RNA sequence: GUGGGGUAACGGCCCACCAAGCCGAAGAUCGGUACGGGCCGUGAGAGCGGGAGCCCGGAGAUGGACACUGAGACACGGGUCCA
RNA sequence: AGUGGUGGCCACUAUUAUUGGGCCUAAAGCGGCCGUAGCCGGGCCCGUAAGUCCCUGGCGAAAUCCCACGGCUCAACCGUGGGGCUCGCUGGGGAUACUGCGGGCCUUGGGACCGGGAGAGGCCGGGGGUACCCCCGGGGUAGGGGUGAAAUCCUAUAAUCCCGGGGGGACCGCCAGUGGCGAAGGCGCCCGGCUGGAACGGGUCCGACGGUGAGCGCGGAAGGCCAGGGGAGCGAACCGGAUUAGAUACCCGGGUAGUCCUGGCUGUAAAGGAUGCGGGCUAGGUGUCGGGCGAGCUUCGAGCUCGCCCGGUGCCGUAGGGAAGCCGUUAAGCCCGCCGCCUGGGGAGUACGGCCGCAAGGCUGAAACUUAAAGGAAUUGGCGGGGGAGCACUACAAGGGGUGGAGCGUGCGGU
């Protein structure tokens, strides 16, 4: 997972750890749809 | 450190580094890969010809509140459909459904959205091979 | 590590001139450094100089008159014919003939005006003004 | 030492700019040929021999004495060793690195979970590689000669 | 910082107390300088200059 | 399932270089790997019970298996080479709970015994050929090739035929394993676009490509092609010692004429080596026969 | 490489034998794109961009394939065939 | 007699940076070390002349370009004459300063060795520590626990608590640091053994043996996983008790994986000094850590005080640099080598593909489309269930007065 430091700022924006976790959920879901 | 290499016998890495980092920019990449003209509805055509389908007005982006008139046109060269703003005071009154029209770019920044009207990219010039500007001024008559 | 004595020596000289120090030593003494130093001494920017052995490489001692504004080394040894000197001078000298350039031609290293005189090109080495 | 430690430590020491051998000494050039063969024939590495000369014999530097057999060269302990065929084949420092590597490797075989010594092994190896490449260029070793752990054990 | 460094370590003509041997020795030896004949130690090498035990006649350079 | 090889699909393609003589780093790695494994395994004359493994076999510790750089090898690579060796009937290998146990075969300890000093590439080629002549699954695949089969479906129809020959007792188990591996990869090679996995058919096609085969990839398929010069050569070599069955699949007209039409190729190795191999296999044919019967057969 | 055939002619260009070479991370191979140059636009210039118009060279005649005549063609206003 | 709109290209833009871009805080240094090819390399002598430079032959067509003159009224156009080019060539001569090339000579860079000394440098064996938990016995009733309150929860076969005795896993407080050591992550009970490294004194021995590092390799916090052991305390999930409009939380009572050991995998982070590494230069002062020297003291152990040299690590700071924040001999200043990284913000660390891994995931990585900002530093005010003060009877501490309860007068709202 490459990560941009600027995104770590919360200014007008959800926390970045949860974004990373959510998109991980999406990755696993789509691939499992592929299988 | 010092911007490197600089050796007399080192021009290869110099030009390699330069060419690689050229790819960082966007305009040259757009030119060489020909992205604009493989995404262009007009295929680099300064103007295009099409047929009118319907008239819709759009809400000016805030804080500008306004009903900017525009039309939906499918062009003849390929069959794609686009939106075209209609400049002029009471301009929309001249334009009708099923009208042959001539369309070009609007002149926004990077040809994009022009000021306070988002999404639109184009304006009409001639309708039925008759310039719209004089029709707005009423000097000429639509056929 | 050490990759060229000449550039470091010229940089050291210029730095000491900014603080206006009076006596300067250059540790890696060579024939070429001595010859180039004589070359601009011919034109007066530096006063007396000497070589002192140390049993390793000798040291080069100079007293400074504080009339130099910048003495830099042109590292990538650009070779140039006679004609194009004005092209390079504009790249390094502030004004017309303002100071010198140092070129190693077939006969040795000497000033650039004298090089124009004899009409013999060569490798740009350093500049000072 | 800065290749690996990158530590700027200056433990180096001073040797003035004297060219001729000192006056106050007494030993002759052939006398010190005799002395160096005597010391070396008991198996003393050349730096240790030079130290011995400096300390008890009080002779500053063998380099300070010009080689009688060559006016264009100055006398070094190694040249005296080879002047009678007792100079070692594999030069000394690299042999030292060899034996150190061997002894370490034994300890490591005994101790598998000491990764700091693994790093040390990597470093001393790269040292031996670099000196091997150097001597290959200078032709003081066979070109086909190679460092190998088994032959190192044999050495 | 001196432009040329000098050798702080000097040589010494020293006299062995037992057999009256004369020897040139280093001020900072590394081993145990042992007398030539009597075999008594004259200087012992330390962190800095090794501690001399015999009697000193003179210094050299 | 039976062969979970992952992420080394192109690794075994390198054996095609063995046919020609252009050495490459991959080949040297392969050679060092295979002979290291061969020395690793012992040849206990016995061993058939689940308990005999782990008392007369060799445990493998992958982290011990290293190149000659004190570097490492990806475990799937070692898995692949060992799979190949078993498939050519050189290594008796068994998968147990998170461990692999191995032993030398009777073919091994004889091939190496008589060809100790040959060049590494020669040792590889002779190992493969020796595996090929005796009745192994490699022999089955080779005969399928002779019968014009060039697809997973051709070899599948072959395997169904031979099970429906019902005289398959020599290699019921291994051939069934081959069918199983063909399952769960047939879709990957054909239906699903992505291949990303290796079966026994692939580690056969590779391994034969070190002698006479060239293989093409298309959407995961493993299309096969033979040459005819070296194909003819090793066919003559096989006819030199007929210690093998046709498996009820005779050479088609097209292949037969192509073999007959072509000219003559050099006999791979020295004729002395070829003759030593020939008599070695001829004199010990029965012992290897029973060994392989125990190996892949049932009774 | 050998020894030959063929050609206005040298040459795997072609053929029979012998041998396994040959290229590649200073980037082959594969794909993308495009007639090359004199030149032209712009820039204080370093440079970037383009190769339509005139001149030189190359290539083509709906796509492909094949000949006759001719010093000279596989031939835009000569010939044969398929699509 | 052209002006306007659109679309394409150069400038603007040193927004492509060789001349000449930056990467602590605005996007931009790999988590660290190792090293191949490549790039860049110490001093001196001798010889060559490949590169390098000057002279000279051939050659780089015309058209187009610069200049004078002449013809067309002038011009544009054309001619005569002179000069130039994409310049990629090549013959011969001359020169040797540099670079390259071969031979020699020498230590400063770098390496090796040795003498004491320092340090949580590593592995391995033994010994102990206090603390906690369990178990046995002895003593004593009536609770303990825990919160803001409570409650759950444990106990009258006796709890909490005190004494005696046995077992167990984890750990190694104060001394302790602004200290040390390690390349980095990291490293702290005592003793013994094996091992790595540095600094200092000595150039003693080697003679440039080197810096950088594309591709390569190694180890590398917590956590997760795999197989087998272990599990005192703590504690993901989960189970109960509370609070709450709402509890999926913060609090409390329990509790599985985990946290430990043996072998293997996973390559991650605020792995941040957010600062890639080597050399030379550029004012100082101040303390501690190591080593050496000079001293003075010394109940005589560098044990105690001062100065100096180097090595590591802070603070202040002259010049100086920067948008400022601030940095400033441990440089974010001036030169010198090499590698990595970046080119408005979203879309995106996404889709597709490749490769790695058992898996979770790791390494590479777009485009469409949308936007004037996004962002960095910093001044004044404003505001704080932030802090520090001092005031207030239109506030509050203390006394005293009276409404909301009945009715009237009287203004406002609802009808």
């Amino acid at each position: 997972m490459k990560r941009r430091p600027r995104k770590w700022k919360k200014k007008g924006r959800m926390r970045w750890k949860w974004i990373k976790k959510r998109i991980r959920r999406l990755k696993r879901q789509r691939k499992k749809e592929r299988g | 450190g010092k911007k490197a290499p600089n050796g007399e016998f080192a021009g290869r890495k110099l030009k390699l580094k330069r060419k690689k980092f050229r790819w960082s920019d966007i305009r040259y990449k757009r030119r060489v890969l020909r992205l604009k003209e493989k995404s262009d509805p007009l295929e680099g055509a300064p103007q295009a010809r099409g047929i009118v389908l319907e008239k819709i007005a759009v809400e000016a982006k805030q804080p500008n509140s306004g009903m900017r008139k525009a039309v939906r046109v499918q062009l003849i060269k390929n069959g794609k459909v686009v939106t075209a703003f209609c400049p002029g005071d009471g301009a929309i009154k001249f334009i009708d459904e099923h009208d042959e029209v001539i369309i070009e770019g609007i002149g926004g920044p990077k040809g994009g959205s022009m000021g306070d009207i988002p999404g639109i990219r184009y304006k009409v010039v001639k309708v039925n091979r008759v310039s719209l500007k004089e029709l707005v001024k009423g000097r000429k008559e639509k056929p | 590590t050490l990759l060229d004595p000449l550039a470091n020596a010229l940089s050291h000289i210029t730095n000491s001139e900014r603080v206006g120090k009076r006596e300067v030593y250059i540790k890696p003494a060579s024939k070429l450094i001595g010859e180039v130093l004589r070359v601009m001494q011919k034109y007066g920017y530096i006063g007396e100089f000497e070589f002192i052995d140390d049993g390793r490489a000798g040291v080069y001692r100079v007293q400074l008159l504080g009339r130099i504004n910048k003495a830099g080394a042109i590292k990538p040894r650009f070779p140039v014919k006679v004609s194009e000197f004005e092209k390079w001078e504009k790249r390094f000298l502030p004004a017309f003939e303002f100071g010198i350039l140092i070129v190693s031609t077939s006969q040795g290293v000497m000033s650039h005006k004298e090089a124009i005189e004899k009409g013999i090109g060569g490798r740009l080495i350093a500049y000072v003004y | 030492a800065r290749m690996h430690a990158r530590k700027r430590g200056k433990s180096g020491s001073k040797r003035p700019p004297r060219t001729a051998p000192p006056i106050w000494v007494e030993y002759t050039v052939e006398e010190i040929e005799n002395l160096v063969v005597k010391l070396r024939k008991e198996g003393y590495s050349t730096a240790m021999i030079g130290t011995i000369l400096r300390d008890q014999y009080g002779i500053p530097s063998v380099k300070l004495f010009k080689d009688p057999d060559n006016p264009n060269r100055n006398l070094t302990i190694t040249r005296i060793l080879e002047k009678h065929g007792l100079a070692p084949e594999i030069p000394e420092d690299l042999m030292f690195l060899i034996r150190r590597a061997v002894n370490l490797r034994k300890h490591l075989e005994q101790h598998p979970k000491d990764l700091h010594s693994m790093r040390g092994l990597q470093l001393i190896e790269s040292k031996i590689r670099r000196l091997v490449k150097y001597y290959k260029r200078k032709g003081k070793l066979p070109k086909n000669w190679r460092y190998d752990p088994e032959t190192a054990k044999l050495l | 910082k001196p432009i040329i460094p000098m050798p702080r370590s000097r040589f010494l003509r020293v006299k062995c107390i037992d057999c009256g041997n004369e020897q040139i020795v280093f001020s900072h030896p590394a081993t145990k300088v042992r007398c030539l004949i009597c075999g008594a130690t004259l200087v012992e090498p330390t962190g800095g200059k090794g501690i001399v035990k015999a009697k000193i006649l003179e210094v050299l350079e | 399932k039976v062969v979970g090889i992952k992420g080394s699909v192109s690794y075994l393609q390198a054996l095609k270089y063995l046919k020609t003589k252009k050495v490459t780093k991959r080949l040297k790695e392969i050679e060092k790997l295979v002979d290291t494994l061969i020395t690793l395994a012992p040849y206990a004359p016995e061993g058939s019970k689940i308990e005999t493994i782990r008392k007369n076999y060799a445990k493998i510790s992958f982290n011990k298996i290293k190149t000659v750089s004190r570097s490492k090898i990806g475990s799937p690579r070692i898995k692949s080479i060992m799979l190949l060796l078993w498939n050519f009937g050189l290594l008796d290998v068994k998968i147990i709970e998170n461990s692999w146990y191995v032993r030398k075969t009777k073919l091994a300890s004889l091939l190496e015994e008589n060809f100790k000093d040959l060049s590494p590439s020669e040792k590889l080629k002779v190992y493969l050929l020796g595996g090929l002549l005796v009745d192994t699954p490699a022999r089955f695949v080779y005969r399928c090739t002779l019968n014009g089969v060039e697809d997973y479906k051709g070899v599948k129809k072959a395997i169904l035929g031979y099970l429906s020959d019902q005289r398959s007792n020599s290699l019921i188990i291994g051939l069934s394993n081959m069918l199983e591996s063909i399952k769960f990869i047939e879709e990957a090679q054909a239906y699903s676009g992505k291949k990303e996995y290796i079966g026994l058919v692939d580690v056969a096609f590779y391994g034969l490509s070190g002698l006479y085969l060239d293989v093409k990839r298309e959407s995961g398929k493993l299309t096969v092609k033979p040459n005819f010069r070296e194909l003819r050569a090793l066919y003559e070599i096989d006819k030199s010692v007929a210690t093998g069955s046709d498996y009820g699949l005779s050479i088609s007209k097209e292949i037969l004429e192509n073999l007959a039409n072509t000219k003559r190729r050099k006999t791979i190795f020295s004729e002395e080596v070829q003759e030593l191999l020939v008599n070695v296999i001829k004199e010990n044919a029965i012992s290897i026969s029973q060994d392989l019967q125990n190996m892949y057969g049932i009774i």
